[PDB]
């Protein structure tokens, strides 16, 4: 079991961030370059080697997406959301995780 | 330049103009009878965007008056200053819709839609540059259901890329008048997402509890309901008929209210809102009218802004203030409350201004922005029209018409395609 | 004015019931808070009529007067009384409302004399000139000699928790008031004793702490004690920043960039914890919130966490630990980080603090209220406030006059003493003035059901020869010494009570006319 | 002997054509950008300055950046 406090989605920052399309294949290097960068967050937790995913509950933006949840189904990872913020002291005393 | 043609087409529409030309007529001091009473080019200079002149100084307003029934626009005929439209103004209907959707088009709309056509090029005549229309109706009538659809699409046959900016008066979900009330909103809102880019939402009866609790009114009515919506709308028309530093007309405001044309669905509001007797007794600041506007205390319609997020802000004030502490006081709020607007807008909350005071308050404000308080309320119509569809009750007074089974079927799809538009950015 | 009244809904009396309701309003007021005055007077209960009345009993006389909410114009003024009275001194708010109602009322009795109201003004200018001569010759300094001077705090803390909720508490709440202000060692700024109210236990059970005691307890995974720490305390902002450029967007080209950008947003970050750890720390306090991203890279360094203690509370940590805020981290050779032995957690009413033990330069408390109610806890933090704030003024006026009655009977000696030097016009007027300073000795003898036709008949023939320091017993009922007893109030203390009595009956009684206007939405 | 200016100009820091969206890459030219919003209303009361007008006279509201600019130059404003 892993609890991850980052949010599986789409690039996004802090500050206010924009995507400029101006050409034809613009428009390609945005829709594949957002799949190709859940993937290495993916492949980067399958290749830890977990089962249990357990992302806590994020207001500002989307903690899980369509898109990742479609990866974690084929990598056979269950993945649990909404988990508050007040309760991860009692889940990293519990299970043993941080 | 940039003339505006109103068009005031339905039942709950008449009532709404009577009074919308009242706060026109009294700012810009035109006289009814006589030729101005102006003082400088804040007033002067824009009459000719609303009104016609006419040889010897009489202004004519440049509205038509459209309703399918003789004893509810004869009220504005010789009632409160309603003597100062066109006699051709005044296009009357013999025929009563009564409140359906398919009688307004088929049968009403086949022989009155050609003439009040005239109408608007009558109207278009005088302006030498024509910047768009504005449609006021209502979703619960016949006429503003009937003669607002059908009219908003033979319009776009002689006007295919002049711009529209409809007022619709959505219905309540506290009180109902009829069980066709979800058949009448489902089919006119069908064929407004398909060539339309701007609808806002009224709702009346919410108004009740809002003159009640705020405005210290016992016993409402219409006449003390639509004072307040004509504050409302003439909110909207302020910089567009009072010049100012901050200059945006209906073509600067049909692109900063909408990034996507399909979601153009917004929550009409003013500030602040006082009554008649403890209206001396507060002051007013530039950060108090400002944080009015946001809260649940100051919407039109029946809807809850403390669950939704909006897209794009535009207030305008009124008064000579410092219009440099509205946007440092907004921007203190994004930064703490980040859920409720948007992450990649540094400037969400636009500054508007003009140097002419309202009528009664010291200082105003309007709230106009659209957000995903809609989408609640759009629930609510597809759920009523689900429920009523299925069992096929009172299909009859439609398909009798001019309908057909799969017509209420496409309207079905779309309008519940419009749930899942607005379902996305949640 | 009243004949031909040109007014709309305002009125108006002069003269008449001008001074009629001048002096029903304030001697309601003073004895009203005549039966919370002395070791021996009971307390009241304040309520509302409902909608979160939020019910707090209190002893003091400013606390009752700022909640009543009076409508005569004239009580107005004493309950203002009170009020500067608390900000200044923090006690005699109680004895300055009853003697400035016992000179109104005296006034009172100077109606049916016709005496002119300008020579009862200038008739208590000269009494109160010659009543501060009696408190500054009684006065009795302290400077060297310091182990008499803890013996006399103790005997400041001793008189004013005596009437008070806390009655039989003076062997333990005397030295929880004395070794507070001790352990402050310089300026009163009366905010580093930090009075933590808990339910649970009685009032015995409650304590001062040797340590410090905070909430926001310790990260998610991070260690809860740590032995021979420095701690470092902040006032940044740790995740979330948009750091001062107002109109700063991430315009890019493609989505690639933007994970480029978030990584760096996370590289300056992470850069900035890594500032913080080489000054070689072992917990972090910040006044502002911290995240999840800082909150791991502390967790994985061994370093603690605190994360939004309070405004004043990183105050206080500065005053404990002798450090500094340290809000910008660029140069570790000028940054001074607190010191402590134990971080450990304790468990007060089931509620875990942070208990920072064995910090030095500990010049900050905290005192942990301890009762059977909430009604208690409230009265016991009122009660505590009203006496720190004279032992923070005793340290810095170390003079100190004999209290418990006597020195009230030393401020109308020296006034009946002059009253017997003026003509017949004022001299009335300063018998009235005499009296009146005899009464609180009076109210004080009279609730704990003492004869006070008696006693204070004999402190007047006790003072009239000899006896400076004789005053009332109010444990046996009789008259003793207040040198041998210890009961003595401070000098600044006993002087409010006596000028801002004067200066307040002295504005009341020059009022004629009361002209009230028209009061907006009451009909 | 003074002489009087007779304006109706803004002389406010914050005087804007309420159009305008300085959209800049850089830090270099970031503060540059700050640096000549000063020098734009600097180089107004340097044309007021040099001429004698000891007394300035304006319809339209003045900051206080030239209100304390006049004050060191001994000059007047209104
Ligand atoms: N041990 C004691 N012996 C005699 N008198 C005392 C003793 N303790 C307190 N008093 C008297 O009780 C009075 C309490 O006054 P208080 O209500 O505290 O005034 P304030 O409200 O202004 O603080 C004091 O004036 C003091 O003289
Ligand atoms: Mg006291």
């Amino acid at each position: 079991i892993g609890l991850i406090q980052f949010c599986l989605s789409a690039p996004k920052t802090d500050m206010d961030n924009q995507i400029v399309v101006s050409d034809y294949a613009q428009m390609d290097r945005v829709l594949r370059e957002e799949r190709a960068y859940i993937l290495n967050l993916v492949k980067q937790i399958k290749k830890t080697g977990c089962n249990v995913l357990l992302i806590q509950k994020s207001i500002l933006r989307d903690a899980l997406s369509d898109l990742a949840l479609h990866f974690l189904n084929k990598m056979k990872i269950m993945v649990i959301k909404d988990i508050e913020r007040e309760d991860i002291e009692f889940i990293c005393k519990t299970i043993g995780t941080k | 330049m940039r003339e505006i043609v109103h068009i005031q087409a339905g039942q709950c529409g008449n009532q709404i103009g009577a009074k919308f030309w009242e706060v026109i007529s009294d700012e810009h001091g035109i006289d009814p009878t006589g030729t101005y009473h102006g003082d400088s080019d804040l007033q002067l200079d824009r009459i000719s965007v609303y009104y016609n002149e006419a040889t010897g100084g009489k202004y004519v307003p440049r509205a038509i008056l459209v309703d399918l029934e003789p004893g509810t626009m004869d009220s504005v005929r010789s009632g409160p200053f309603g003597q100062i439209f066109r006699p051709d103004n005044f296009v009357f209907g013999q025929s009563g819709a009564g409140n359906n959707w398919a009688k307004g088009h088929y049968t009403e709309g086949a022989e009155l839609v050609d003439s009040v056509l005239d109408v608007v090029r009558k109207e278009a005549e005088s302006c030498d540059c024509l910047q768009g229309f504005q449609l006021t109706h209502s979703l619960g009538g016949g006429t503003g259901s009937g003669m607002g659809t059908l009219l908003i699409s033979k319009i776009r046959e002689e006007y295919p890329d002049r711009i529209m900016n409809t007022f619709s008066v959505v219905p309540s979900p506290k009180v109902s008048d009829t069980v066709v009330e979800p058949y009448n909103a489902t089919l006119s809102v069908h064929q407004l997402v398909e060539n339309t880019d701007e609808t806002y939402c009224i709702d009346n009866e919410a108004l009740y509890d809002i003159c009640f609790r705020t405005l210290k009114l016992t016993t409402p009515t219409y006449g003390d309901l639509n004072h307040l919506v004509s504050a409302t709308m003439s909110g909207v028309t302020t910089c567009l008929r009072f010049p100012g530093q901050l200059n945006a007309d209906l073509r600067k405001l049909a692109v900063n209210m909408v990034p996507f044309p399909r979601l153009h669905f917004f929550m009409p509001g003013f500030a602040p809102l006082t009554s008649r007797g403890s209206q001396q007794y507060r002051a007013l600041t530039v950060p108090e009218l400002t944080q009015q506007v946001f809260d649940a205390k100051n919407m039109m319609a029946a809807c809850d802004p403390r669950h939704g997020r909006y897209l794009t802000v535009a207030a305008v004030f009124r008064g000579r203030m410092s219009m440099k502490e509205v946007d440092e006081q907004m921007l203190n709020v994004q930064n703490k409350n980040s859920s409720y607007f948007v992450e990649w807008i540094p400037n969400n909350v636009k500054t508007a201004v003009c140097d002419i005071p309202p009528r009664g308050l010291k200082m105003a404000v309007t709230f106009i922005g659209n957000s995903t308080a809609i989408q609640e309320l759009f629930k609510r119509i597809s759920e009523q029209f689900t429920a009523m569809f299925r069992r096929k009750a009172f299909l009859h007074w439609y398909t009798g018409e001019g309908m057909d089974e799969m017509e209420f079927t496409e309207a079905e799809s779309n309008m519940n395609d419009l749930v899942s538009e607005y379902q996305q950015y949640q | 004015a009243p004949v031909n009244i040109f007014k709309a809904g305002a009125d108006e009396e002069r003269a008449e019931t001008a001074r009629l309701t001048s002096f029903i309003g304030a001697i309601a007021i003073g004895d009203l808070v005549k039966s919370t005055l002395g070791p021996k007077g009971m307390d009241k209960i304040l309520l509302s009529s409902g909608r979160d009345a939020s019910l707090m009993v209190t002893n003091d006389g400013a606390t009752i007067l700022k909640n009543i909410g009076v409508d005569n114009p004239a009580a107005k003024v004493l309950v203002d009384m009170s009020r500067v009275q608390d900000d200044e001194v923090g006690d005699g708010t109680t004895s300055v409302t009853v003697l400035a109602a016992e000179l109104l009322r005296e006034a009172e009795s100077l109606i049916a004399k016709k005496i002119h109201p300008q020579t009862i003004i200038a008739g208590w200018r000269e009494a109160t000139k010659a009543a501060r001569e009696a408190l500054l010759s009684s006065a009795v300094d302290h400077g060297s000699d310091e182990v008499k001077f803890r013996q006399d705090l103790m005997n400041i803390a001793g008189t004013t928790l005596s009437s008070k909720l806390l009655t039989h508490h003076k062997d333990h709440f005397t030295k929880l008031a004395v070794e507070a202000v001790l352990r402050l060692k310089g300026s009163g700024n009366l905010e580093a004793i930090h009075i933590i109210k808990k339910l649970g236990g009685s009032l015995a059970d409650s304590y001062l702490d040797e340590g410090f005691l905070l909430d926001k307890k310790i990260g998610v995974n991070q260690p809860k004690r740590i032995e021979n720490a420095k701690i470092l305390i902040a006032n940044t902002g740790m995740d979330t920043d948009k750091i001062k450029i107002f109109g700063s967007r991430v315009r890019v080209d493609s989505t690639a960039k933007v994970a480029e950008i978030e990584h760096a947003e996370k590289e300056k970050m992470k850069e900035k914890v890594e500032r913080i750890l080489k000054h070689g720390i072992n917990c972090f306090i910040n006044r502002q919130l911290i995240y999840n991203y800082p909150e791991q890279l502390f967790g994985a360094a061994g370093v603690m966490a605190i994360e939004h203690a309070d405004f004043a509370g990183v105050e206080r940590l500065a005053l404990v630990t002798g450090g500094e805020i340290a809000s910008t981290f660029d140069h570790p050779e000028l940054v001074k980080l607190g010191s402590c032995k134990l971080i450990e957690e304790v468990m007060i009413g089931e509620d875990k603090l942070i208990h920072f033990s064995g910090v030095a330069l500990g010049e900050a408390c905290t005192i942990v209220l301890r009762g059977a109610t909430q009604q208690i806890l409230d009265e016991a933090e009122r009660s505590l406030h009203d006496a720190l704030c004279v032992l923070a003024q005793t340290v810095k006026d170390s003079r100190t006059v004999y209290g418990g009655g006597c020195s009230e009977m030393l401020m109308a000696h020296a006034v009946t003493q002059l009253a017997n030097r003026t003509p017949g016009k004022e001299a009335v007027a300063m018998e009235s003035y005499a009296k009146a300073l005899r009464m609180l000795p009076t109210i004080i003898a009279d609730n704990a059901g003492y004869d006070s036709a008696d006693l204070v008949a004999q402190l007047r023939a006790a003072h009239s020869e000899g006896n400076t320091t004789a005053g009332l017993d109010m444990r046996e009922g009789t008259i003793g010494d207040m040198a041998i007893l210890g009961i003595t109030e401070s000098f600044q203390v006993k002087r409010q009570v006596l000028l801002s009595a004067a200066e307040a009956a002295e504005v009341i009684l020059r009022v004629d006319n009361i002209i009230k206007a028209a009061p907006r939405k009451r009909v | 002997n003074p002489k009087i200016a007779l304006l109706n100009v803004e002389l406010e820091l914050k005087a804007e054509k309420d159009n305008a969206e300085i959209r800049v890459h850089t830090v270099e030219d970031y503060q540059a950008i700050v640096d000549a919003e000063w020098n734009i209303l600097y180089d107004k009361l340097e044309k007021i300055h040099h001429s004698g007008a000891k007394v300035v006279s304006s319809k339209l509201p003045i900051g206080d950046v030239a209100t304390q600019y006049f004050a060191d130059r001994d000059m007047f404003c209104a």
